[PDB]
């Protein structure tokens, strides 16, 4: 009784932190999709013309002067670069949150019922 | 027994970025959906190396469609190594089991 | 296919002949004991009609059926089991008569119920009180044993028999349900049993000079462990990978050598002398030194005990089942006025006594460690369970059939039902009554028939229960001979008799079903 | 396959052999049989159902005796054993002649001018008992009880079966379905004795109590059925998207909320304490019933609920968005959970609807329990039966060589060719004087001639033999009795199965 959910009481928390660590990273991929969005948003805000401080490499930026608002970027494919227009752009800057968030909400309630399968077995283990 | 857990990493690895794949392989879909988005719009760039490749549609029209199939194509070697590592740690879970049980 | 008609009836009734017969003799002194290679296919030996019943394979349907109610009786009895048996056929053949004669099996079983009442109603009549006192307690006690084992045997048994019945009567509890713990120990000699008004343990564990003699008794009777498993065991049994199972031993002695530290102050708060003897008895084992600095502290110490003797010993030392080697109250841990670990044999059994309960008594059979020391067990058990029901019942009558004759010479003549449709059972069921002492007297002597007419005329004479002499096979007043049924056990034979000797004549078919 | 004259014989060997054992093992007076298998099983009774279980049937038609006799098993458990005798017979009598007199079908409607003359018959044989008088019930109880053969606790306790049964005695369908047992519902007792096992109104509800879940005792404040019809709307009648992100969890879980405070008000405005709520329960409907302090007992099962609809006799909610005290909570009512050896029991008490009574068993143990209840099993469907038809009949073979003259009658009146089906039918009838001239131990032909000269002229109408007694009685000295429900029952069920077997000469894979 007791030692068989000491030893079935390992898997359960692997299967809530499996659980608990993959939902919460998937909004840090969200932030750049709200992000480019918004980095996109302001980019069609101001002009083309206006002072772009963008990143050079670590401990350093370097300035430059942008030409383009309705270039902008999306990733999706592989490893590839799909320029966009600011609002196509958008709105996969925007979609991909929808998917993203999807995958990402759906673990919530299975860390709670793998903890409700470990939590059951703790008792079972302690009774 | 670490012969339950031997092969289970082996298996895994060819599964790891299979699983980034399968990802990569819905947004094929949607490369292919952003290429045929694009009409030239805002450029396109199969990004590979290093370099920004300069890129075309119908350059990486083939490409995001040959891309889709190969990122189909880890799925098998993988599906090749997913039965090699699962079943032989199938047969290596009885093995040292009663051994150290012995 | 179905057995109907008579067929759901011959089969059955033709079965319960041999039965009968193979045991007519498992009974009285005329009694003889039946072996069993077959049945359980073992080398076994028995005396008693329920028990050679359940050790046999009865693939026979009816064989099975009287060893449910006759164990019922067989429980407080514990003879008349085999007589039981013997009057229902004896019944049976004469139910079969009448439907050979032609008859109906319903009115012949109606026929039984009168009758047996009326030798119910005999039975309180026959019934005589002889209440309980040793004599009565002997000749009841000898009677069974008479019956379970020889005469000499019983009279040999007959003092442990009754040696603790007396402290049951100091319970005042009419059954034993302690007292009744048996030693069986190791000899050569079958009749030795040995009366200790404690326990007996066949422990005083591994060590001596721990003062195995103990005048002073402060039992610790514990379950604890100065000892106790080295083998491999994770989840309690050897585990999938080696190593986690190792974790568990080192912590085993330890416990153990501080337990025997617990003890030491155990022994100075319990006693603080030696003088004052104390005992620690172990429902497991115990190490060497556990005992060795126990045996420093002036403690005998018993290793791997038994639940009985842990309670027994906790009723009759007034001892404890208390878990801890640490110090405790002397109070509790229990009392005997003498405690020794006696050795007969390669065993060293603790005789322990004088026990403040004079309640779980051993009666230690020696013997030649057989089934033969298992058969001189199991019959002055049984011959307690015939004084019991001496106890039970004030009335206690002359055995030997004494009471079989007078019935059938009380019942038929009038008719008890004055009715024939009643008189077929009631002449049927007065002849049951007879076959035991007009069988064994002709197993044991002279026949049914010019042995009845004696045993008859003399109660046709008097009415006196006149018995059988089965030391020759002729009738004699079985008050004298010893020879002493009870109330009780007449009582609940005729219950146990007719009841199953009535559904089964009452079969209106048998098959094979699914 | 099986078919044709094979079948048609087969139609009598089945249901004959069954029923052949069998009478022995009727009356309360009655031939046990032994049983032995393969398996060394053995079994001796005078129970032909449970003779009917292990028994095996490689016929269909003994297969489908079976079946008819779970049937009057499915109405009663008793006359089963006696239902399967009657056709039994008649296949057995009739159709040898009247099937090689060539016929399925005259018996067939025979069979019916068999089943109405009983009825006929039944008019004046049965003689109405009043429930008022309980051993005018109960001594037919005590005959229906000790056929089983326990009076013991048994009888006490059958009062509380006349009691219950007939306190369950309830809804007139307006041809009145009253007349019922199952409306009772069994308390079952740990501790306690049958002596202080009495009813208590309504249901007493031991199933889903083995703890209070519904306070402790309660007397005015309604004990509330609440149906399922619990869960949220999110919209007004509707139900939008659910809690997702932070402020759904708000908005939308409170838009569940509103919707079921809405359906909670109802339940409290009726002045609940204790309501029982069965599945389709929400958490929004108890915590405004705790937000009034009334719990609300959920997730617990229908027939419960409907003891607990028979418990108060409330109904069941079939619009729980608008509620009422005369729905759920009716009359004053009342709660009690009793702890009673072990087990807290709720007992929801007063109850309207007409009466209520359920059977309150105490066993000390649960088998001195069990034998109570079990022959209480007898008179709380003898109660029914009286409940039924409140006809007490003469035992024995009182109605069975009467129906036969008034049959044979019938034939020398009709004088057609179902005057010998008659004649088949009319010989069915002295089963109970034969079963009990074998169960006594007599001789029938006699008794056979005797009872048709107790037919001669008293009509049999209270006289059969009864075995019990041995003699040709009226069973008024002998105050044998049964409703008239329970003969034609047992009379017509058989009569069907003798149509039905006789209709089937084929089988087919």
């Amino acid at each position: 009784n007791l030692p068989q959910l000491e030893m079935l009481k390992n898997q359960l928390d692997q299967e809530v932190e499996f659980l608990s660590t993959s939902i919460a990273q998937l909004k840090v991929v969200q932030t750049k999709y709200v992000e480019a969005k918004d980095c996109l948003n302001v980019l069609n805000k101001s002009n083309e013309g206006k002072e772009l401080l963008v990143p050079l490499t670590s401990s350093m930026y370097v300035p430059g002067k942008l030409h383009d608002v309705e270039h902008v970027l999306i990733d999706v494919g592989t490893g590839y670069y799909v320029e966009k227009t600011a609002e196509d752009a958008k709105d996969f800057f925007k979609r991909k949150i929808d998917f993203l968030t999807k995958q990402m909400e759906k673990i919530q309630p299975a860390l709670q019922e793998k903890h409700a399968m470990k939590q059951a077995v703790m008792e079972m283990m302690s009774q | 027994v670490e012969k339950y857990q031997q092969l289970q990493k082996d298996l895994s690895k060819s599964m790891s970025g299979r699983q980034k794949l399968e990802a990569q392989l819905t947004e094929n879909n949607i490369v292919k959906e952003e290429l045929a988005l694009l009409d030239g719009s805002n450029v396109v760039f199969k990004l590979l190396g290093p370099v920004l490749v300069k890129q075309e549609l119908g350059e990486a029209r083939a490409t995001v469609g040959k891309r889709l199939d190969y990122i189909t194509a880890e799925i098998k070697r993988y599906e090749s190594q997913l039965r090699d590592l699962e079943r032989q740690s199938e047969q290596q879970r009885e093995t040292l089991a009663q051994l150290q049980q012995e | 296919e179905v057995a109907r008609a008579q067929a759901a009836l011959a089969v059955n009734i033709s079965a319960a002949r041999g039965l009968q017969d193979v045991l007519r003799t498992n009974l009285g002194p005329k009694g003889t004991m039946k072996m069993l290679v077959s049945g359980a296919g073992d080398i076994k030996l028995t005396k008693d009609g329920n028990v050679l019943l359940h050790e046999m394979q009865i693939q026979h349907p009816t064989a099975s059926l009287i060893a449910k109610v006759a164990t019922a009786q067989d429980d407080i009895t514990g003879d008349g089991t085999t007589s039981n048996v013997l009057i229902i056929g004896e019944l049976l053949k004469q139910a079969d008569l009448y439907i050979s004669e032609g008859l109906h099996p319903r009115i012949i079983t109606e026929g039984f119920e009168a009758a047996k009442e009326k030798a119910l109603q005999f039975l309180e009549e026959v019934k005589v009180s002889r209440e309980m006192d040793r004599e009565t307690l002997i000749d009841v006690a000898r009677t069974s044993l008479r019956t379970k084992v020889h005469a000499e045997l019983a009279d040999v048994l007959t003092e442990a028999v009754v040696d603790s019945i007396l402290a049951i009567k100091k319970q005042d509890e009419p059954i034993d349900l302690f007292m009744i713990e048996i030693m069986e120990m190791k000899h050569k000699s079958e009749t030795d049993t040995s009366l200790i008004r404690g326990l007996v343990l066949d422990h005083g564990a591994r060590h001596p000079d721990m003062k195995k003699r103990v005048e002073d008794a402060y039992i610790l009777t514990c379950n604890v462990s100065l000892e106790y498993e080295k083998t491999e065991v994770n989840s309690g049994f050897f585990y999938k990978s080696a190593e986690e199972r190792e974790k568990l031993v080192k912590a085993e002695r330890k416990f153990i050598e501080d337990r025997v530290k617990k003890i030491i102050e155990l022994k100075r708060k319990v006693c603080g002398d030696s003088d004052k003897g104390f005992v620690v008895i172990n429902q497991k084992g115990i190490d060497p030194f556990s005992l060795d600095a126990l045996s420093k502290e002036g403690i005998v110490a018993l290793r791997r005990a038994k639940r009985r003797n842990m309670e027994r010993l906790t009723l009759a030392c007034g001892g404890v089942a208390l878990n801890s080697f640490d110090d405790l109250s002397p109070d509790c841990l229990g009392h005997a006025g003498l405690v020794y670990e006696y050795t007969l044999g390669e065993e060293k059994f603790t005789f322990i006594e004088k026990c403040n309960n004079p309640r779980s008594v051993t009666l230690l059979i020696k013997g030649p460690n057989k089934h033969t020391l298992t058969q001189i067990k199991d019959a002055v058990r049984d011959g307690l369970r015939a004084v019991k029901n001496a106890i039970d019942d004030g009335c206690v009558v002359p055995g030997a059939g004494a009471v079989e004759v007078a019935m059938a010479e009380a019942l038929i003549k009038h008719k008890p039902s004055v009715k024939g449709r009643a008189q077929l059972g009631v002449q049927a069921f007065a002849d049951a009554l007879l076959i035991i002492p007009k069988v064994l007297a002709q197993n044991s002597g002279f026949d049914l028939q010019e042995t009845l007419v004696k045993i008859q005329a003399e109660h046709s004479e008097s009415g006196q229960l006149v018995g059988v002499d089965l030391n020759t096979g002729e009738p004699m007043v079985a008050a004298e001979v010893g020879v002493w049924d009870n109330y009780c056990v007449k009582k609940q034979l005729l219950h146990s008799c007719t009841v199953i000797a009535t559904n089964i004549l009452l079969v209106d078919e048998i098959m094979r079903a699914g | 396959r099986e078919s044709g004259r094979k079948v048609q014989s087969g139609n009598i060997n089945a249901a004959k052999t069954i029923a052949d054992i069998i009478r022995t093992c009727l009356g309360p007076k009655s031939m046990m049989k032994m049983l032995l298998d393969p398996m060394g099983g053995i079994v001796m009774t005078n129970d032909g159902n449970a003779i009917l279980r292990e028994i095996q049937v490689q016929h269909p038609a003994a297969k489908s005796m079976i079946e008819i006799s779970r049937t009057q098993d499915e109405e009663v458990g008793d006359g089963t054993t006696s239902v399967i005798i009657l056709a039994g017979e008649m296949l057995s009598v009739a159709e040898h002649f009247l099937e090689q007199q060539m016929h399925p079908t005259v018996v067939i409607s025979a069979y019916r001018k068999a089943l109405d003359d009983m009825i006929s018959t039944l008019k004046k044989i049965s003689i109405p008992v009043d429930i008022s008088d309980s051993d005018m019930m109960l001594n037919i109880i005590n005959s229906s009880i000790t056929t089983k053969a326990i009076s013991r606790w048994s009888s006490l306790a059958c009062n509380i079966a006349l009691d219950a049964v007939k306190m369950v005695q309830f809804e007139e369908n307006g041809r009145k379905e009253i007349d019922i047992k199952k409306y009772a519902r069994v308390e079952k007792i740990p501790g306690g004795i049958i002596e202080d096992s009495c009813v208590l109104r309504g249901v007493m509800i031991n199933k889903d109590v083995t703890h209070p879940r519904m306070r402790r005792y309660i007397k005015n404040p309604r004990i509330v059925l609440l149906d399922s019809s619990l869960e949220y709307k999110k919209g007004e009648s509707q139900t939008d998207i659910e809690i997702t992100r932070e402020e759904d969890f708000t908005r939308i879980l409170q838009m569940e909320e509103e919707y079921i405070q809405q359906l909670c008000e109802d339940i409290i405005q009726l002045k609940p304490d204790v309501v029982i709520t069965e599945k389709g329960i929400s958490d929004l409907a108890q915590h405004y019933l705790m937000r009034a302090n009334i719990t609300a007992i959920r997730r617990v099962r229908k027939t419960d609920n409907n003891r607990i609809a028979r418990a108060c006799g409330a109904r069941i909610v079939s619009r729980p968005e608008e509620l009422r005290e005369d729905d759920v909570g009716t009359g004053a009512g009342l709660l009690e959970i009793k702890k009673i050896g072990d087990e807290y029991f709720t007992f929801i008490t007063d109850c309207k609807d007409p009466k209520a009574c359920t059977i309150l068993l105490r066993g000390a143990s649960k088998e001195i329990l069990s034998e109570v209840e079990r022959n209480l099993q007898d008179a709380m469907q003898v109660c029914r039966n009286v409940l039924l038809d409140p006809q007490l009949v003469p035992g024995g073979g009182a109605s069975e060589m009467a129906v036969a003259h008034a049959l044979t009658e019938k034939s020398k009146a009709m004088t057609g060719v179902e005057q010998w089906p008659y004649r088949a039918v009319a010989q069915a009838l002295e089963v109970i004087p034969r079963t009990l001239i074998q169960n006594c131990g007599a001789s029938t032909i006699r008794l056979l001639t005797s009872l048709r000269a107790k037919h001669t002229q008293e009509n049999c109408e209270t006289w059969g033999v009864n075995g019990e007694t041995g003699t040709l009685v009226d069973m008024k000295e002998l105050g044998i009795w049964e409703p008239l429900a329970v003969k034609l029952q047992t009379y017509k069920t058989a009569v069907e199965t003798a149509v039905l077997l006789l209709r089937i000469d084929d089988i087919v894979s």
